[PDB]
């Protein structure tokens, strides 16, 4: 089988990271969201 | 992720897996890149939004769709 | 935190009146009753719904509900289970206005 | 006049970083997110001086 | 006075009872 073998995977290790560094944004948007409540304070 | 050596030694074939490495190569081209296009249609049609929305943050929106070129 | 005060000792332990089961827990005993103690430090605690000392009053249930036990004192189990039925139908509507 | 001068400029530029989001998306996203978080910041001090 | 109900009444927007 073997006729180099590092080439050919680390292009989609590469694919496979880029899609993880599309998704981790979201969670920090939504953390974002929870930490704007703390800074928002009506009165009787 | 070391498929090779699993197919050696339980029995299986690597071909359908450098091919399912071809179609995962291709498949994950065709996703990124439709992802890319996609968020470009969000870019330019959000960004054309604002533009007629108002003018006087046109002119630097513009500036804001022509960098990073 | 350092060692306590005994305004906020005393400041504490009065907004503690605003809790009704903590009041419930106050009401079913029967040690602090024996003696004329705790019904003169409660009708002690009275100077809190007067300026300066109403300014640091967080919660403004607790002071009422002292003047309704000072009220009550003057004058066994059974009235005490009779206040927290009523005090319970009034509480969750102002619980909606706060937040 | 006040603070409502300012509070425009700043939700002007909320959208402005958005479009920045919106275009990175790469690993850069990242470093956008924090000039994000800042200028919500901001929106949060300006309403303070309305609470009294 | 209204001064002192201008700045103690602003407290009293944010509070659960005591538990």
């Amino acid at each position: 089988w073997t006729r180099n073998f590092h080439v050919l995977i680390d292009l989609l290790n590469w694919f496979r990271t880029t899609n993880m560094n599309v998704n981790n944004c979201i969670w920090a948007l939504k953390s974002s969201l929870n930490s704007m409540t703390n800074a928002k304070l009506n009165v009787d | 992720p070391l498929e090779v050596v699993q197919y050696i030694e339980d029995g299986r074939n690597p071909d359908i897996y450098t091919r399912e490495f071809v179609e995962a190569i291709r498949r994950s081209n065709q996703y990124q890149r439709g992802k890319m296009h996609g968020l470009k249609q969000l870019r330019d049609s959000l960004a054309d939004k604002i533009v007629d929305e108002f003018p006087e943050l046109k002119e630097p929106v513009e500036d804001i769709i022509k960098r990073t070129s | 935190n350092p060692l306590p005060t005994r305004f906020e000792v005393e400041l504490e332990f009065i907004q503690s009146l605003a809790n009704i089961q903590y009041v419930t827990y106050l009401l079913t005993q029967q040690q602090i009753w024996k003696s004329p103690n705790f019904k003169n430090y409660l009708k002690y605690l009275e100077y809190w719904c007067n300026p300066p000392y109403s300014q640091c009053i967080v919660y403004p249930n607790c002071l009422f509900i002292l003047k309704l036990l000072n009220g009550f004192m003057e004058s066994x189990x059974x009235x005490x289970x009779x206040x927290x039925x009523x005090x319970x139908x009034x509480x969750x509507x102002x619980x909606x206005x706060x937040x | 006049q006040y603070k409502i001068q300012e509070l425009r400029k700043l939700l002007k530029s909320l959208l402005l970083n958005y479009l920045e989001l919106i275009g990175v998306l790469p690993d850069m996203y990242e470093r956008k997110v924090e000039n994000i978080r800042t200028i919500l910041v901001n929106i949060h001090h300006l309403l303070n001086e309305y609470r009294p | 006075n209204s001064t002192e109900l201008l700045d103690y009444a602003t407290k009293l927007s944010k509070f659960i009872w005591p538990a």
